[PDB]
C-alpha cells in the first residue's frame, strides 16, 4: 500500500497520462506576457482547433533570422508510472535496540548500513516459517 | 631594352613534387599569349550579432 489511501495516487496517474493526450507548439513572435501554466485558448481557427490548452513552457529563441520567437510549449512528454522508484536487491541490516510500532503492527525496527543513516530508524516485518 | 631586340618567349617548366625536386619535361611556347590575367578572390561573411550594432564581417 503506496499512501495511505490510494485517492490522490489514482487521480494523479490519470491526470499526468492526460497531458500526453494533447502535445503540441505554438511558435509566436516575441513577447514575455506567458508563463508555462497560463491555460491559454484558441479561438479564430476552423472546427479542428478551437479551445482552452494549458501550457507547459515557454521557449525564447533569439537570433539573426527569425527576429525573437517566443515559442509555446502544450502537454508532458511521458511517465513511467511507478509508485516509488524499485530497489529489487536483497539487502542486510542490523536490529536497533526497540521501538514500539505506532502503525500498531509488530513490525521490528532495524537498521541499513547501506543507507549512511545511523540515527534513524526502519520498521521492518518479520517473516516466520509457520507463522499461524 | 638596354642590351639587344630579340623575343623572350614564355617557358612552361614542370616538376613532379611540390618542392621541385624531381624534374618533368619543360616547353617553351611559341606566339607569346598577348594578354595575361590574374584574378584574386577573397571570400567574406558577414559576422551577425543579437547585442551590439557594430557592423563588421
Amino acid at each position: 500500500l503506496p499512501e495511505a489511501t490510494l485517492q490522490t495516487l489514482s487521480n494523479s496517474w490519470l491526470n499526468y497520462q492526460q497531458m500526453t493526450g494533447v502535445q503540441g507548439h505554438i511558435v509566436l513572435a516575441g513577447t514575455r506576457d506567458f508563463a508555462p501554466g497560463e491555460s491559454i485558448t484558441l479561438s479564430g481557427f476552423g472546427a479542428g482547433l478551437d479551445g482552452t490548452a494549458m501550457l507547459s513552457g515557454v521557449n525564447q529563441q533569439f537570433d539573426t533570422q527569425y527576429g525573437w520567437r517566443s515559442e509555446l510549449v502544450i502537454g508532458l512528454p511521458a511517465s513511467m508510472l511507478e509508485p516509488a522508484p524499485p530497489v529489487r536487491s536483497l539487502h542486510i541490516g542490523t536490529v536497533a535496540g526497540f521501538t514500539a510500532d505506532p502503525q500498531h503492527l509488530d513490525r521490528i525496527a532495524i537498521h541499513l548500513p547501506a543507507l549512511n543513516l545511523p540515527d534513524s530508524l526502519i520498521f521492518a516485518r518479520l517473516s516466520k516459517p509457520w507463522a499461524s | 631594352s638596354l642590351l639587344e631586340r630579340g623575343l623572350s618567349k614564355l617557358t612552361l617548366n614542370a616538376w613532379k613534387d611540390r618542392e621541385g625536386k624531381i624534374p618533368a619535361g619543360s616547353m617553351s611556347a611559341m606566339y607569346n599569349p598577348e594578354t595575361i590575367q590574374l584574378d584574386y578572390q577573397t571570400r567574406f561573411d558577414t559576422e551577425d550579432t543579437i547585442n551590439t550594432a557594430s557592423q563588421s564581417n
